[PDB]
RNA sequence: UGCUCGC
């Protein structure tokens, strides 16, 4: 609920008091269907190291 | 004139964390400045603070008179608080990575030749420790190859130099002790230490943790000062580091695979539950079934079959502990009682 | 000569209670000329060791043969001759226990002296008479030579 | 199902706690609140802050639990005997019998610096002592060791091994850790009392 | 633009929350028989006593999908099994279960026990060390009582809790808390009168 | 024996099925009783020999037999760190309305190699942000995208719409100081790969920029590094206790690498044999099959290190182990002369 | 100010010395460790990194006579320079018989 | 957003094999496959160009133009 | 947060800091690692002697 | 004042 990534395609023009945003996202290796359902490879947060 | 000078090294300051239990929450340290931005303390102060640096916030406070400033060095001294005053038991100890670290380091199995031992002395020279001489002890074994074990290159964290007035001596047993040995336990887990030199034995928790007496480091405390404790705990965290790196241990998805024979005693033992379970039901459901004195037949029911649960647990337990095979991590670290134990060894 | 004990012993046991170590056994031996057990820490790794193998052990208060006790420090590149020279598997260590049979309640004549060679524990148990000059905090060398 | 089970048997534990960090707050809270007006007086007499006295000697004896080796003991005799033993070996001097033992502790033990000792020490002393030499008794009459010290094999005297310099040093020691292990006048006895409950 | 230092708290979607302790070089860290050096190098003591499997299962699928070129699942109560993993593994030329022969960078001398290497889901957190850091000058007071604020952003300083002065009255220092309580924080000099108070 | 287990710890390094042993170099004097492992000058330059086995653009592969691993692992961190090179390292941004952040853009650019020589520059003395001649290079950055005069009614794809959308590291164009562009030749100052992407813009979006880089080493930051991949491993020799035939010798060629377990029909019947152990990786499958755990013997020579190189294309990978060698050299005659100023 | 020495004690003992190197890390030190370590002289050879925020390492020889511990100091150097060169040479020559042999 | 530059581990230059390898997807070429013909033999490289989003273009969709 | 619990017995206090902790085994038990940038914000006061 | 968080 407080991990760090992109928020949205609009994250640019948006203008907000917070925003947290990652210089180069990647999608999970191991992704669980419900990812793939709510379409968070699309929007990552965070990096596989 | 008064100047307002900047925190510099060896001013006394206030180090606290601000949930406090006991007085041991907050303690005053000598300040050291580091171009980092993280306050930074040994990891043995850890057990005091009930820190895990998984980010905690912390507080630290700079005293604004000389006689406060004296009274914090004095009283709240991290050399002076090295036991709670609530049973005399030593916070100040050995934590992770340093029981696991010694414990491989004082094996049996370790041999060091004349480079490594050298190097894992060297690895503590620094500070006050740099004015010392580095006292090499003489190898074990010498005619085939000149090796130098483990627990010799441990006792040099005890007696570095030759001018050291430090004797330690400790008779206490392990966490593996058999029971029957005294001294010669096949699991060489009694602890015997005599000038300062492991004579026997293997460092753990039960000697090197903070869990009660018959600690080295309180033994050292109670009879050589504060000083040669905090300089035995210095050495030891700048020593087990180094050799725990140069070694590696390292935890896989093969250390906590099951085998064939513990497969086939779990399977076995499911079985045995079930059925045994499946009887005490038919004979509570359909006639009568023997009452247990102080509660009535479903209770009785109850308190059988978590008997038979817990029947299977252990009896699981006991067969995975007995076809792992040495030098597993997890049942390395269960062993020193770094961290884990046998039960939870038996759920994963 | 600085020899404290000297005696041939034979193995019964390699590791009674399993393989614990893989570089170190605890054996069991038997004297022939007396009944002196040993309970001794070795490595096979660098000295392998069989069942049926008969080998002699000596113990002495120092390695050199002329009786020169000057051991204040060990230079293992000096070449001279000494004991050890004889020996193909020597241990440095120190008698730190000196302890009486207990399982003899009168009339007791047994005692046992356990070395800790680095951690090495050594348990040599006979008749006193034959343990003769060990003495608490001593330092020793055990030189221990196969037989055929 | 498992699983399930897991996660509840889990958030039963973190609600627990989440109850237990509260309860013990307040408890801690009134504890100190309640115990921080006692203070350990130099009439070894711990008293309030109106005068009046609470306990004629804190825990009956006056020794400090930060400071206490033993299970609620001030020290453990045995261990403190082998680390006198272990650090002064003296090789030149010969061993001493039970009556020898006896006689030169109560020799020791009738000095000045022993008398402002506490009575119930110096029982525990004597009682150690009197244990000690019946246990080399025991091994010189096992193994025929005699007291004059004229035996062929003098490994026999290393069973049980003690010398009068050892019996001083050993004397000295727990004099002096009973001593430094008494409650030092001004500490604030109370609060430690709260927290060492509270925590 | 922010870089990552000592301070910053990093997850593993595992609920293994950390805090960056030390930056080691390239050189320093540990390299395999193919020359990659780890980027996160995490203390395996915290798997024990949390027992976290998931975590190890999760290296070994995202290694053998690094490795054939695809995503693995891990689905609850499904997902890929270890078998085929290992299979997938074995197939490439790697071992089975994720440790490999590893020589430390350091002294450049192989290490005893083979290191447990793979690919893990790193997730950054917003608790940075930069904004958590803060330091109290004598700076501004409240106008109803002369103290130092509450936050951060009013410039406030810490508080000394009751618990605190507790633990400062059981360690019997008691110019130390006289000058905490009174001299540094809220001192002022009145006028009373000896003749009514 | 024991002299066969001696010399087994002394050369050889076992890898076992929980761990590895003998890991240690332990070959000094006073260690071995019958072996005078003293320094000799003569010995190691009998002993020690280079052969390579591959050598390509942007990769050298090489085994040194006779050397350490400490030396080693020095010449490898000096290949990693201490290899001094030309990188980005600051950036002059004139109106750039890119997408992509400034910061992020000179982090990309500061990445990028750069193909000069570093041994013809020098280090930028402290401070002196203006640079010059011979400590500094300049690479000037333009582009303005802009829609396509001619192109499809639809032109779905951005190519035909856009030109110059994607800024690749070609547009980079060095900019001469003083007589750089006397002392070096027209397209040696270049980029390196000149096909890394550094950003993607859209009509209306401008980068103009100029770059200055200095010299620096790998220590300092990652973009001086100009080794890829600089490792060196133990080579491996696959030892058979006993002789392995019939089908489960084809089981050793699945279970080792497929090229250097290979199988053979002297009589008719299949038996393994070790080809080629260089090209064995050690995954450790054979500790699988129970029978052929105790046939095998998996070990690692100690002093015998195939190092693999591979360069971001700076400069040939022989010039940067002979730079590095030069650089521990330097090292040495830096710190022979501080002792003699000492003394 | 690179390397400066430092004797065991206020007594100025050559026998225990101590080299505090700085900016270098764990390759020179191990190098040197290893080329000194074979010297017969030397009983004790050990570096140490104190603190790695500050870039300096602290090198610890005992000899086992009366050596200053600094002869041998210069004589690791040497060797370990000597073995560079020698090493240069080799992979030289190798590099062009190679490159000979290719073409 | 971007493809890096530079690997994370290693440091292979691999901001300029992404276009191709979207070619190489652009054709029949599976992930592994065109992998390993991108000269990806380490997996490192390997989990930077197959984990890597491509967000760049997703932006200039919002951009102002 | 009455007078006597939150102005009395426990209140703020000035030339204090608040950060975050990380791990640093080479420093002793009794010292501990401050920043750079604190230091230079938490002063103390000196008094000129001789 | 409210609330989401950080242990
Ligand atoms: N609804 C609401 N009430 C507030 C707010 N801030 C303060 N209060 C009320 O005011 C009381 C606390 O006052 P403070 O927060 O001390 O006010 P302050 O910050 O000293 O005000 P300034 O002096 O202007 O900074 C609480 O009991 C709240 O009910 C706010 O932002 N919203
Ligand atoms: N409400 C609170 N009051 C006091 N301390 C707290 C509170 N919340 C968190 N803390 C601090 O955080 C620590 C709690 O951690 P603890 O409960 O021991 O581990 P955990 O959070 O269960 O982690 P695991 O779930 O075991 O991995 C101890 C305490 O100093
Ligand atoms: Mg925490
Ligand atoms: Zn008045
Ligand atoms: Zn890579």
């Amino acid at each position: 609920k407080q991990a760090m990534g992109t928020i949205g395609y609009n994250q640019r023009n948006r203008i907000d008091t917070l925003m947290y945003l990652l210089a180069y996202p990647q999608k999970p290796m191991v992704k669980t269907k419900t990812i793939e359902l709510i379409e968070f490879e699309k929007l990552p947060a965070g990096q596989n190291a | 004139d008064i100047v307002e000078r900047h925190l510099i090294d060896g001013d006394v300051v206030l180090f606290n964390r601000q949930p406090s239990l006991h007085k041991l929450s907050i303690m005053a340290h000598l300040a050291r400045v580091k171009p980092h931005r993280t306050f930074r303390f040994n990891e043995c102060v850890c057990t005091p603070y009930n820190a895990d640096f998984d980010g905690d916030e912390m507080n630290l406070h700079l005293p604004q008179t000389e006689e406060a400033k004296a009274e914090a060095l004095v009283l709240m001294g991290t050399k002076a608080n090295l036991v709670t005053p609530r049973n005399g038991e030593p916070l100040i100890a050995a934590i992770q990575d340093f029981l696991t670290g010694a414990y491989l380091l004082t094996l049996k199995d370790t041999f060091f030749d004349r480079a490594k031992a050298c190097q894992i002395i060297a690895s503590i020279l620094v500070g006050k420790d740099e004015k010392i001489k580095v006292r090499l002890p003489p190898p074990t074994i010498l005619k085939p190859v000149t090796l130098w074990t483990g627990k010799q290159i441990f006792s040099v964290i005890l007696r570095p130099s030759d001018d050291n007035p430090v004797r330690a001596n400790l008779r206490t047993k392990g966490k593996q002790y058999c029971g029957k040995g005294e001294d010669l336990c096949a699991n060489d887990s009694y602890v015997t230490i005599q000038n300062s030199e492991l004579m026997s034995g293997s460092m753990d928790k039960g000697t090197l943790g903070s869990g009660s007496k018959n600690n080295i480091f309180y033994i050292l405390l109670r009879d050589w000062g504060q000083n040669e404790a905090a300089d035995a705990m210095s050495r030891l965290a700048r020593l087990a580091p180094v050799y725990l790196s140069n070694r590696g241990f390292s935890i896989g998805i093969g250390d906590v695979t099951p085998g064939q024979g513990l497969l086939k005693a779990k399977y076995e033992l499911l079985n045995a539950g079930y059925k045994k379970c499946d009887e005490y039901i038919e004979a509570l459901n359909t006639g009568k079934l023997q009452q247990q004195p102080g509660c009535t037949a479903e209770e009785t029911l109850e308190a059988l079959i978590l008997k038979e649960l817990s029947v299977i647990r252990d009896h699981a337990g006991s067969a995975c502990l007995r076809e792992l095979d040495k030098s597993n991590s997890p049942l390395t670290m269960a062993l020193c009682g770094s961290k884990g134990s046998f039960i939870n060894i038996s759920q994963m | 000569a600085g020899i404290l004990f000297e005696d041939i012993f034979d193995v019964k046991d390699i590791d009674p209670e399993g393989k614990k170590f893989d570089r170190v056994s605890r054996l069991h031996c038997e004297s022939e000329s007396f009944k002196m057990d040993l309970i001794l820490d070795v490595n096979i790794q660098i000295y392998p060791v069989d069942l049926g193998d008969k080998f002699r052990l000596v113990i002495a208060s120092t390695l050199y043969e002329d009786g020169t006790l000057d051991d204040g420090e060990y230079n293992p590149t000096d070449d001279r001759p000494s004991r050890a020279d004889q020996f193909e598997y020597v241990m440095y260590g120190k008698v730190y226990r000196i302890e009486g049979d207990e399982t003899s309640t009168e009339a007791a004549t047994r005692l046992s002296a356990y070395v800790s060679y680095g951690g090495l524990l050594m348990r040599l148990q006979g008749d006193a008479n034959n343990l003769h000059g060990f003495e608490v905090d001593s330092r020793v060398y055990l030189l221990m030579k196969k037989l055929a | 199902t498992e699983f399930f089970f897991h996660t509840m048997a889990g958030r039963e534990g973190l609600v627990d706690t989440a109850v237990k960090t509260a309860e013990t707050g307040y408890m801690q809270r009134r504890l100190v609140k309640s115990l921080e007006d006692l203070c350990s007086q130099y009439d070894l007499t711990v008293r309030s802050s109106t005068g009046d006295i609470i306990q004629f000697i804190y825990g009956g004896d006056g020794l400090d639990p930060a400071a206490m080796e033993g299970k609620d003991e001030p020290l453990e005799f045995k261990r403190v005997l082998d680390n006198i033993k272990a650090v002064f070996p003296c090789p030149s001097e010969p061993a001493l019998s039970k009556n020898e033992l006896i006689l030169t502790t109560e020799s020791i033990m009738k000095k000045s610096e022993f008398l402002c000792c506490q009575d119930s020490f110096l029982q525990e002393i004597k009682k150690f002592i009197k244990g000690v030499s019946e246990k080399i008794k025991k091994t010189r009459d096992k193994y025929g060791i005699n007291d004059n010290g004229t035996t062929e094999p003098r490994v026999l005297y290393q069973l049980d091994r003690i010398t009068p310099t050892q019996v001083e040093k050993f004397l000295e020691t727990c004099r002096d850790k009973y001593m430094r292990a008494q409650m030092e006048p001004g500490s604030a006895v109370g609060a430690l009392c709260a927290q060492s409950i509270g925590e | 633009t922010r870089r990552p230092e000592i301070g910053d708290k990093f997850s593993s979607r595992h609920g293994q929350k950390g805090v960056c302790g030390l930056i080691v070089p390239q050189e320093d860290m540990p390299f395999c028989d193919s020359g990659i050096c780890p980027d996160i190098i995490m203390n395996p003591h915290g798997f024990p006593s949390r027992m976290t499997v998931g975590k190890l299962i999760e290296l070994l699928a995202g290694k053998a999908g690094v490795l054939d070129g695809r995503f693995h699942y891990g689905t609850a109560f499904g997902g890929s099994k270890v078998k085929d993993v290992c299979e997938d593994l074995v197939r490439h030329g790697y071992n089975y279960l994720g440790k490999d022969y590893v020589t430390s960078g350091i002294t450049g001398e192989p290490l005893e026990a083979y290191i447990y290497f793979g690919p893990v889901y790193y997730q950054k957190l917003k608790h940075m060390v930069l904004d958590k850091m803060h330091a109290r000058a004598r700076g501004p007071r409240a106008v109803l009582t002369r103290q130092p604020t509450e936050g951060r952003s009013r410039d406030g300083g810490l508080r000394l809790g009751e618990m605190e002065r507790d633990c400062l009255i059981g360690y019997g220092a008691s110019m130390l808390l006289l000058e905490r309580l009174m001299i540094s924080s809220d001192a002022f000099e009145v006028d009373v009168c000896g003749q009514c108070g | 024996a024991a002299s066969q287990a001696v010399e087994e710890m002394r050369s050889r390094v076992v890898l076992g099925e929980f761990g590895v042993r003998n890991v240690h170099t332990t070959d000094f004097p006073g260690n071995y009783s019958g072996y005078d492992d003293a320094w000799d000058q003569d010995r190691f330059e009998k002993n020690f020999r280079v052969d390579v086995v591959h050598m390509d653009e942007n990769s050298l592969e090489f085994d040194m037999v006779g050397i350490d691993a400490a030396i080693a692992n020095a010449f490898r961190r000096i290949l990693l760190a201490e290899v001094p090179t030309m990188a980005v390292e600051k950036v002059l941004v004139y109106n750039n309305t890119s997408i992509v952040q400034d910061e992020i853009l000179a982090h990309r650019l500061g990445l990028i190699p750069i193909h000069a020589d570093p041994r013809l520059f020098e280090y930028r003395n402290q401070g002196d942000e203006e640079g010059t001649e011979i400590d500094t290079l300049q690479f000037r950055l333009q582009v303005r995208c802009t829609r396509n005069p001619h192109a499809a009614k639809d032109s779905s794809d951005p190519n035909e719409l856009y030109v110059n959308h994607k800024v690749y590291t070609r547009h980079m164009t060095w900019i001469p100081l003083g007589n750089q562009a006397d002392l070096f030749p027209e397209g040696t100052i270049r980029p390196v790969h000149d096909d890394i992407l550094i950003a993607q813009l859209r009509p209306g979006q401008e980068i103009d920029l100029l770059m200055h880089c200095v010299k620096g080493i790998g220590k300092d930051h990652a973009k001086f590094s100009p080794v890829a991949t600089a490792s060196y491993r133990l080579l491996p020799d696959i030892t058979l206790l006993e002789p392995v035939e019939g089908e489960a010798a084809e089981e050793l060629s699945r279970c080792f690498s497929p090229g250097v377990i290979e199988v053979q029909e002297v009589q008719g019947k299949k038996v393994a044999r070790v080809a080629n152990p260089r090209l064995d990786t050690f995954s450790r499958e054979i500790f699988r099959n129970e029978k052929l755990k105790k046939v095998v013997r998996l070990a690692r020579v100690r002093d015998h290190y195939i190092f693999s190189v591979e360069s971001t294309g700076v400069l040939p990978p022989d010039v940067l182990v002979s730079e590095a060698i030069k650089v521990l050299m330097g090292k040495c005659r830096r710190f022979l002369d501080e002792l003699d100023a000492v003394q | 100010k690179t390397a400066l020495e430092m004797v065991q004690a206020a007594g100025t003992d050559r026998h225990c010395v101590t080299f505090v190197l700085h900016e270098e890390d764990h390759t020179l030190g191990n190098s040197l460790r290893y080329m000194i370590m074979k010297n017969p002289e030397v009983e004790f050879c050990g570096y140490t990194t104190t603190h790695p925020s500050e870039s300096k390492i602290n090198l610890r020889i005992q000899t086992r006579g009366t050596l200053p511990a600094v002869e041998p100091f210069q004589r690791g150097l040497n060797e370990l320079m000597n073995v560079c060169q020698h090493v240069l040479d080799k992979f030289e020559a190798s590099i062009k018989d190679y490159k000979d042999q290719k073409a | 957003m971007i493809i890096p530059v530079r690997c994370f581990t290693c440091g292979k230059i691999v901001g300029n094999k992404w276009e191709a390898y979207l070619g190489l997807l652009q054709a029949e070429y599976t992930e592994g496959d065109a992998l390993d013909a991108l000269g990806l033999k380490r997996y490192c490289c390997r989990r930077m160009l197959l984990a890597h989003v491509d967000l760049i273009e997703k932006l200039l969709n919002y951009a102002p133009l | 947060q009455g007078r006597f619990r939150g102005n009395l017995s426990g209140k703020r206090v000035d030339f204090s800091g608040r950060t975050v902790i990380s791990p640093d085994p080479n420093l002793r038990i009794d010292e501990v690692a401050v920043p750079v940038h604190v230091a230079k914000i938490l002063t103390f006061p000196e008094k000129v002697n001789k």
